[PDB]
């Protein structure tokens, strides 16, 4: 079990950051590309292609 | 006593028009949303239910006719004449083709099948739609709108006798015979087939299939059997008086009454009963 | 816009070929074989890199097996594939109650091929789907079953040490573990040396599954 | 000796989990208006598949895309127009996956043979030809994917993943590490990770160049049946058998968000984010499809059109519209 011990111990010395920061992140994402996406604001039939 | 004809007719003329628009309408919906593909079987169910959905369509004028007589111009009883014997008759050769494709698929289970389909595609056209209409010339020649007394009245109207018997033997011929031997002899050649059966799904369909049987001679022999009388006493070989005329007449208007009954009928016989049916009328509905 | 017409043409054509392809799989038959810890998989295959196809025709029928015995990973997550196959061919070994397992020795061979058998039939996939049951080996039991006694893997059977009657209980036990008595069927028939019963036994289970599918399609019950 | 080691590194681990826990998603997205309720329209209903449809992929133009059947047939279909375009007919019948070059010329494919098949479609003849055959993998084949027209990565029930060169046929890289069979992957925007979901409940995350696992996110109860990345490619969403669906982030390295519903009891067979990764779509095996708010773990839509249990599910890389397969033997699009 000497492969398991050695992949914890490499998979536990990494650096992680706090989850208000992540959240922020993927919020400041969604906003920011919130204008280009036919799904969440309905296109007028002339430019829909179906 | 014009009573009896008054009260008693259009009452059942009206029950068997709404029960069996009502059966023909959900059939014919439940067919046509079905997104899956089309069945050997729902093809027959499709062309059946149109046809009885031209007789039903087509007994508001006999309704009408039992309790005022005619007044509704001569063309249109020329229609009425033409779209009942076409039903009539698509009706009952659509039966026998239905019994002729399920002996196919039962007695030859594994080799039988583009006999069926080229049968269906091909013969169910030809032989169910063109003697069909072919015998609808004599309502296009003689059904005319006559005045007799005080009352007007449209029936065929022939030149003599004859054209009468050998008309009214054409009828009986078409209508009884020739479907009734298809229908018997297929449904008895698949019930010897399945008496001896043990499994459960093979008791069932025989308990379904002796009733279809039945359904058929019950709504049609007593009826023609009215008429097959009627034709020896119109050719001089039955003597007795006026009263055996008369109770002649009352048992051929009560039983074709009664024999008006397949076209509500048979939405609940070759449609309700199956399973497979229910379970694709219950996805229609949500 | 010719090339929109040609587009048209080019679908409609590839449409027919479609379904003609379709019609022409429609008639075959397909059976899927199970088997226990000896695969089920030695007199079958030679009286005919996962699954394993294998194609033949009797009496103008095309007959094709599928054989998972390679497939070791999760049952569960490739078992609704075949979902809709004709019959499933189950074989069992006859002369196998008296062995234990090479991995484990506290259980018995016939008791695992019970719990398999049990496993299979009773599935939410394979409710319609009816089993053919091979009992292989029986002349090897018959021999065997006169110096050992059936009761290492029956502690409660009651009867004389002969071989149609312990043949007979071993075949009532194994269809009594069918629930579904009334939508799916068992048939059970004695694997024979001559190969010409076999596949003429297959083709009357086939038939008859034919028959009774073909009494639900057309309506009767 | 070495199980105390490990317990004792389990427990750091979970400890530097929890210390870097500040705040909840749902504590600190509470401010943003939650979008409308989302009503889609079916446009079109692709048919001519005769057996349950297990994949599809929309190609890179988001016009064309490609649809795998148990008929054995591998038809790519024109969105446009409803035209078939091609119709593969494949050597195994049992198939469990397809996938569409980015470049357009290629096709691959595969299943219970344990083999993955690449098809030429881009021919001077203009028959489709078998390009190549890939092999090696000692179980089922549940997802492949194309890094570019010469490289292709393929997740097995053999609980391993693999990165192969199409030109040679050869195994180049092996990803181990995975305890039950491996369900789903999903490559990241820029083609240097991806992420493998297993039925172990726990999904990791590997690296195409260095050939070694980096991360492994925990918390499902049952296997995990589909994975999407974020489109920015720093969060994924997983869905599992036990009819919930959850959201991790590889810097936070915990989960974020949990998707669940009472009246809801069976499993989710895939997912799909949007352009802008605001919705979550998932596939159900209650022939329902269910638009989510990846802000705000509200329901925000039912897509109800299908008669058997969803298996496929995508979204065009513009947004413009988004096709759901079916064990009905239909696909369609909505808009
Ligand atoms: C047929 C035959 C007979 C027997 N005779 C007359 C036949 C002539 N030949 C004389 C030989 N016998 C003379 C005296 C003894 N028989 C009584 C009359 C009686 C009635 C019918 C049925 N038609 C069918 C016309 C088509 N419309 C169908 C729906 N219509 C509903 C209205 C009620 N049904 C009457 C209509
Ligand atoms: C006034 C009279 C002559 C009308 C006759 C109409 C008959 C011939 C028409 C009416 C509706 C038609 C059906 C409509 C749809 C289908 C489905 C197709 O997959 C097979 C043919 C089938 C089942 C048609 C057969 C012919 C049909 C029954």
């Amino acid at each position: 079990a000497r492969k398991l011990v050695e992949q914890l111990k490499m998979e536990a010395n990494i650096d992680r950051i706090k989850v208000s920061k992540a959240a922020a992140d993927l919020m400041a994402y969604c906003e920011a590309h919130a204008k280009e996406d036919p799904l969440l604001t309905p296109v007028p039939a002339s430019e829909n292609p179906f | 006593n014009a009573n009896f004809n008054k009260i008693f007719l259009p009452t059942i003329y009206s029950i068997i028009f709404l029960t069996g628009i009502v059966g023909n309408g959900l059939v014919i919906l439940v067919m046509g949303y079905q997104k899956k593909l089309r069945s050997m079987t729902d093809k027959y169910r499709l062309h059946l239910s149109v046809a009885d959905l031209l007789f039903v369509i087509t007994l508001p004028f006999w309704a009408v006719d039992a309790v005022a007589n005619w007044y509704f111009g001569n063309f249109l009883c020329k229609a009425v004449h033409v779209i009942y014997t076409v039903s009539l008759y698509s009706s009952v050769l659509i039966l026998a083709f239905i019994s002729l494709d399920r002996y196919l698929a039962i007695v030859h289970a594994t080799n039988s099948q583009r006999p069926r389909k080229l049968l269906a595609e091909k013969v169910v056209y030809v032989g169910v739609w063109i003697p069909a209409l072919l015998l609808t010339i004599p309502d296009f020649i003689f059904a005319n709108v006559s005045e007799a007394d005080d009352r007007y009245i449209c029936d065929r109207f022939y030149p003599n006798d004859l054209w009468v018997v050998v008309f009214q033997f054409q009828h009986i011929m078409v209508g009884l015979i020739l479907p009734g031997i298809v229908i018997l002899s297929c449904y008895c050649i698949i019930i010897s087939k399945l008496s001896h059966s043990k499994g459960h799904q093979k008791r069932k369909a025989l308990k379904t299939t002796v009733i279809l049987i039945l359904a058929f001679f019950a709504c049609w022999l007593p009826y023609y059997i009215g008429i097959s009388i009627d034709s020896f006493i119109l050719l001089e070989i039955i003597k007795q008086g006026c009263e055996f005329e008369n109770t002649v007449h009352k048992w051929i208007s009560i039983t074709e009454a009664l024999a008006f009954f397949h076209c509500c009928l048979n939405p609940i016989l070759y449609a309700f009963l199956g399973a497979k049916f229910k379970t694709s009328a219950q996805h229609a509905l949500t | 816009s010719a090339e929109d017409k040609a587009a048209v043409e080019r679908s409609k054509m590839i449409d027919r070929n479609l379904r003609e392809d379709g019609e022409k799989a429609a008639r075959e038959v397909k059976l899927l074989l199970l088997g226990a810890g000896e695969s089920g998989k030695c007199t079958i295959v030679k009286q005919m890199t996962g699954i394993v196809e294998t194609h033949f025709t009797f009496k103008d029928l095309h007959f094709k097996m599928f054989d998972v015995t390679a497939q070791r990973s999760e049952r569960k997550k490739w078992i609704h594939c075949f979902e809709g196959v004709t019959a499933i061919i189950f074989c069992v070994a006859l002369s196998d109650y008296d062995l234990v397992l090479a991995e484990d020795e506290e259980m018995n061979r016939m008791h695992a091929s019970m719990k398999l058998f049990d496993s299979i039939c009773n599935n939410k996939w394979f409710t319609d789907t009816s089993i053919i049951l091979f009992l292989n080996k029986k002349d090897l039991f018959e021999e065997k079953i006169k110096k050992s006694p059936l009761t290492i893997c029956y502690p409660e059977y009651a009867g004389s040490n002969t071989y149609e009657e312990a043949a007979a209980y071993i075949q009532c036990q194994f269809e009594d573990l069918n629930k579904r008595k009334d939508t799916k069927e068992i048939y059970t028939h004695f694997t024979c040396s001559t190969d010409t019963k076999n596949v003429q036994f297959v083709f009357d289970a086939v038939t008859d599954v034919i028959i009774k599918n073909n009494l639900k399609d057309c309506g009767l019950f | 000796q070495l199980r105390q080691e490990a317990e004792q590194l389990k427990n750091q681990i979970r400890d530097a989990r929890k210390a870097c826990a500040d705040a909840t998603l749902s504590q600190i997205t509470n401010n943003i208006d939650p979008v409308g309720r989302i009503q889609m329209r079916t446009r079109r209903t692709l048919r001519g598949h005769l057996a349950k449809i297990y994949a599809m992929h929309w190609g890179t133009d988001s016009r064309l895309l490609v649809s795998a059947s148990q008929d054995g047939k591998l038809i790519i279909w024109d969105s446009y127009t409803t035209n078939k375009v091609h119709a593969i007919p494949l050597r195994s019948s049992w198939v469990m996956t397809c996938a569409y070059a980015p470049s357009g010329n290629y096709v691959a494919c595969g299943g219970l043979d344990n083999i993955c098949s690449i098809y030429n479609l881009k021919t001077r003849e203009g028959n489709v030809r078998v390009s190549r055959e890939l092999a090696g993998h000692t179980g089922y084949l549940s997802c492949c994917r194309f890094l570019d027209d010469n490289q292709i990565v393929t997740s097995s029930g053999d609980t391993t993943c693999a990165l192969w060169d199409i030109e040679t046929g050869q195994q180049t890289t092996t990803f181990t590490g995975h305890t039950g069979d491996v369900m789903s992957l999903s490559l990241a925007p820029d083609t240097r990770l991806f992420v493998s979901g297993a039925c172990d409940a726990s999904a990791k995350l590997w690296d195409v160049r260095e050939g070694m696992c980096r991360q492994t996110f925990t918390g499902h109860e049952s296997d995990i049946n589909a994975i999407c990345f974020f489109p920015n490619g720093n969060a994924f969403a997983t869905g599992s058998d036990d009819a919930t669906c959850r959201l991790f982030d590889l810097r936070a390295d915990q989960e974020l968000m949990t998707y669940s519903h009472d009246n809801i009891i069976c499993g989710i067979t895939s997912v799909s984010f949007s352009k802008s990764g605001r919705l979550l779509l998932a596939g159900y095996d209650d022939f329902n499809c269910n638009v989510w708010d990846a802000l705000k773990a509200d329901r925000a839509g039912v897509l109800a059109g299908h008669d058997n249990r969803v298996s496929c599910l995508g979204v065009t890389d513009d947004g413009m519209a988004v096709a759901t397969g079916s064990w009905d033997s239909f696909l369609k699009i909505w808009n």
